[PDB]
């Protein structure tokens, strides 16, 4: 019973611009109002150890920019991110180049990720025989197909120990013949009691996965607790936004995005 | 003070992912041609022999300069040119292209135009190689004076990584820098004894004076007085020794504050 | 009753390469053996007019070759494909550049797509209603979120009206309450009677959606017929990998990638 | 002969087409530069200072040239080869980098370097534009031997495109190319009238008669006695006009048979 992740009031400001001109002129000049757009505002929440965390809300909520906050790649503008153990994030994209072979691009991507070399040396063997890429891991990857490129990503991937995990939309990977194993990866991080975000759309592996729920509307936080308690209301709002006319759609999204403009 | 320290740690325990990060750059860049990494030699080759065709046998039809060919005096002065201006272009850009891969990572981020520097250094070495071995075949033979490039090889890598790490924060921060410094580089070129000595040719009063606070004069007279001259040139030359290495230190603090000032917002501003 | 794509013994080959010695002795020698290896081999279908067809296989099967060797982009090696009316393909990523704002991108992959400057003009405020960005039209693409994005290049792509559609993986885009919307619209290109090709890994999707079913399987085709008669075939074999031991599963992927791999 | 046919038709069928891609092209450039599309202009300013410099006021000290300030005779000489040495840097590379955004898409593959050359022809025309003002302020005026430009001006933009048009091709096919067009450049650049004559400094029997052979000579002579020397220039010099547009001729000729022979294999050498 420790705090894992611990955050405090953090806000996250954007200025818009629409020409040069404005840009120029609030650079230069010292005191000037332009138009601000609040990506976040006022989000806190403590994370204990051992906790499933699922964000869900709708597109543009701010859920991205929490875990970029979070995940230590982003700088909140006004607040702080309280954080023991390290975090690693899930991302399959991030080290793979065409040019480079698949054996190549192993090493290129957990040298940038953090190993050394002996390390490197030993998890190699069994990071090619998770992929199942065969004869053509010694190929180069711009010749790979989609999938191939996306199992090799994940194999990489999962190689991570921390101490806080964040996902985004990558449970499973490939065709049904591969997903079984990328999800028992996955839980073996849940038997072992580590703090986990998980970002996505799909309810159903929210539910089957997750512990707690935490449900982002317009940049702010509309409820923090058990997934039981919040994940029926996040359903029901769902279910009744379809009923809606496409009017109240409209005066619903406008009302929505009227709080976040501000001018200062 | 604190940024030299961090920076120079960062350095100093990453020098093995350095080298590995310019090899793997190398291999990157030279991928599609047939030749591979050969091109790294061959393209110099053809630049010098277009620049020894014009500056060579248009201007002075080929005269022997201090008793040394022209030939070899202009390959041992402009060995190091190429080096220079790839290190200096593409390592002013190396930030802004290279931290989304490595934004997510926890990754030392004051290394990134340092590798990017090491994959054309690799080719300058190569180069360096092959120049003194065709001065060798010439009948010029090395001598205990060879040892200085120890000491002289090692500051053209310094001066040119610190003058990129300053400039990849500056082109991260404000994007007209990246084509701001195409002048500048040209200017470097033209204002050296690269190509020709003035002296000779035109007044000495004004074009000469302007040419010692230029380091790549240093640089280019160090190399042919340890590999041509035979002499040893710090002797009568250590002022200019002291203000380069004054000139290096004050890009390097500048660099580092400026650095540490501005990482942790480098997302923003790309 | 007329066809609209008709294929012929299509083949498609690739050179194999470990080293750039063997690849400069093969460009530069008269006559060399070196490895090749079967993307395609031998496959012939016929589609006719309003048949809409679900592609499905295992990873590296082929699907996508056939279905780039259909759209054009792509030349068999061997073979000809005959085929009436234009066609069409639905790719969001492809003209979308994250300097330019939404406004721009909509111009500028319209141009590039094919329509002339006044059916441009009239098509934009349909574009701006239906992607329903609202004020971040103005700026730049690359501020916007993934889901944003991904809707304004399904909304850019849907204008299309060709003779021939080409669909992969892009039935649906966003979240739950804009997933209707582009399901409605994919329908609407059903009820026009229009041959359509789908490829994806969702079988749900491709039961509702599809009407005939083809099979790859190494790149050959293994049956071409009715939904109801192909897609239990293949769940079953799906069904059936997944009891089999890990060595079995390796014993069938080895032998299916000897047959591709020819020396010649 | 339907090689020829095709390419030509498709161009003047997408005029208009290129023009909003290159309008768009050069918005893309210059994003991120807090002055925007004014760098365009301020670049070639510049590197023109550095050169006047260099070679104005070290080489001669700034003697006139035919009566005409040097400064002047500079700045008309070179106001063209920025346009031509860009075109041809990255419309060679045109093809490589933008057919996977058009492959699948029905469009005419034939036009993708013509709007890459441009957006740099936009900004070779304001350069001229202001070169000319400048000329006027001096004190030189124009006349009715203006009027040449309206046949110059096309020729130098058809030269670049049909060298960009097969250049395009054969980077395509090979990747060597691309790495070898920079020795090319540089020959081009310095074995022309631009910023020397040969002939009062040096012999001419040798380095004149190779320096006729160049375009480059051509077009900027013709630009000089257009704008500043008062006279028709194609009333002595017709046997170079033929001989250019016999190379323009061959060289699209050539372009456009590669470029229909591998059209429907590029996905393949890409
Ligand atoms: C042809 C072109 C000509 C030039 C055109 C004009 C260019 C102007 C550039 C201005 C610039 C570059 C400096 C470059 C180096 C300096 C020269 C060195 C030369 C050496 C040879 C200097 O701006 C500096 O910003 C620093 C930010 O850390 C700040 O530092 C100190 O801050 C604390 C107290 O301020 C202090 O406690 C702390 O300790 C310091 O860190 C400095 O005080 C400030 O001067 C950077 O501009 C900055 O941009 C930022 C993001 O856009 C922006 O912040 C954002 O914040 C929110 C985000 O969530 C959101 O609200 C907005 O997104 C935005 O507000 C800044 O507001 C803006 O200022
Ligand atoms: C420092 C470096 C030095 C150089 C290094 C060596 C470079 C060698 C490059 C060779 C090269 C470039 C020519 C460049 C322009 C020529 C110069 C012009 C100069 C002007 C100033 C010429 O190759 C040409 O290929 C053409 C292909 O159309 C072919 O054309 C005629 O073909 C028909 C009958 O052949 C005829 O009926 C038809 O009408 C023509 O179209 C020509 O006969 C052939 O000469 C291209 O190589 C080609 O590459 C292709 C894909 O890799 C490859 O095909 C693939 O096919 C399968 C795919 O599915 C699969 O099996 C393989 O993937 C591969 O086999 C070709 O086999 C190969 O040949
Ligand atoms: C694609 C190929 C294109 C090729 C284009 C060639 C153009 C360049 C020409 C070479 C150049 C550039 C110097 C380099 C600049 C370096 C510093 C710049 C640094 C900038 C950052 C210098 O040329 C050299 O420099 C000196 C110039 O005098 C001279 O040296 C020594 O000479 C003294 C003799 O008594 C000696 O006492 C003293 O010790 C030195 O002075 C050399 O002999 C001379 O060759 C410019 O020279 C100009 O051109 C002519 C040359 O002769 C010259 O005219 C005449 O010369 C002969 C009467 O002499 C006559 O017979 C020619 O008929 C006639 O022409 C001009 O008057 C001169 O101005
Ligand atoms: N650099 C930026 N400048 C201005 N606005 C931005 C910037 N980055 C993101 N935004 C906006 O901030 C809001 C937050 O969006 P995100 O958090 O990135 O996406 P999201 O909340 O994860 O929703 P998804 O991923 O589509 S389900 C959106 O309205 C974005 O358009
Ligand atoms: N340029 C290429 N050179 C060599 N092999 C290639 C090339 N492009 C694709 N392949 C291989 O050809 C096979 C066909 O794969 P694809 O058809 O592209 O993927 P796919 O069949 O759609 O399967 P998915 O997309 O992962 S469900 C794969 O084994 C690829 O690795
Ligand atoms: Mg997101
Ligand atoms: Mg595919």
């Amino acid at each position: 019973m420790n705090v894992s992740v611990n955050i405090k009031n953090v806000t996250k400001e954007y200025r818009i611009y629409r020409t040069n001109k404005e840009r120029m002129k609030d650079a230069l000049i010292p005191k000037h109002k332009n138009k601000t757009f609040f990506a976040l505002d006022d989000i806190s929440l403590k994370a204990y150890e051992g906790d499933v965390i699922g964000l869900v809300g709708i597109n543009g909520s701010g859920k991205s920019t929490l875990s970029n906050i979070i995940g230590g790649s982003l700088s909140p503008t006004v607040g702080k991110v309280d954080r023991n153990g390290e975090v690693s994030v899930i991302a399959i994209s991030a080290g793979l180049s065409g040019q480079l072979t698949g054996i190549e691009n192993i090493e290129f991507k957990m040298l940038c990720m953090g190993f050394k070399r002996k390390e490197i040396k030993a998890m190699t063997p069994k990071i090619i025989e998770f992929s199942e890429l065969g004869e053509f891991i010694y190929q180069p990857v711009k010749k790979y197909s989609s999938g191939m490129r996306a199992k090799l990503g994940f194999s990489i991937n999962i190689t991570v120990n921390p101490d806080i995990l964040v996902i985004d939309e990558a449970l499973s990977v490939g065709d049904q013949t591969f997903a079984q194993k990328c999800l028992d990866k996955i839980y073996e991080f849940k038997e072992q009691n580590k703090t986990i975000f998980f970002v996505s759309h799909n309810l159903g592996q929210v539910r089957q996965f997750c512990t707690k729920i935490a449900w982002i509307e317009g940049g702010k936080l509309k409820d923090y607790g058990e997934l039981d308690d919040v994940l029926p209301k996040y359903e029901a709002f769902l279910n009744d936004f379809k009923k809606k006319s496409k009017a109240e759609q409209k005066e619903f999204r406008n009302k929505l995005d009227e709080s976040r403009f501000v001018i200062k | 003070m604190s940024a030299i320290g961090t920076v120079f740690k960062e350095h100093v325990k990453n020098f093995y992912l350095i080298q590995r990060l310019a090899q793997f750059q190398v291999k990157i860049i030279n991928h599609s041609n047939y030749l591979g990494v050969a091109w790294e030699l061959i393209n110099p080759v053809m630049q010098i022999m277009v620049y020894w065709m014009v500056f060579g046998l248009g201007i002075r039809s080929n005269a022997p300069i201090h008793g040394v060919p022209f030939v070899y005096w202009l390959l041992v002065g402009i060995s190091m040119w190429f080096f220079i201006n790839q290190g200096i272009l593409e390592g002013t850009k190396a930030i802004t292209q290279k931290f989304n891969q490595v934004s997510k990572m926890n990754f030392p981020l004051s290394i990134i135009p340092t590798y990017i520097v090491t994959s054309r250094f690799y080719g300058h070495l190569g180069l360096l190689l092959l120049v003194i071995i065709a001065c060798m075949f010439t009948g010029i033979y090395p001598s205990i004076h060879i040892i200085q490039l120890l000491i002289y090889v090692p500051f053209c890598f310094f001066l040119t990584a610190s003058v990129t790490l300053l400039t990849s924060t500056l082109g991260v921060l404000v994007r007209d820098t990246q084509m701001l410094m195409q002048a500048i580089l040209r200017i470097l070129f033209y204002f050296s004894p690269i190509l020709w000595l003035p002296k000779n040719h035109g007044i000495s009063g004004l074009i000469h004076e302007m040419m010692k606070y230029n380091p790549v004069y240093f640089i280019a007279e160090s190399y042919r007085a340890a590999i041509l001259y035979h002499e040893w040139y710090f002797m009568d030359h250590w002022k200019l020794m002291l203000y380069n290495f004054g000139i290096v230190a004050i890009f390097f603090a500048i660099g580092a504050y400026l650095h540490m000032k501005y990482r942790d917002q480098f997302a923003d501003f790309l």
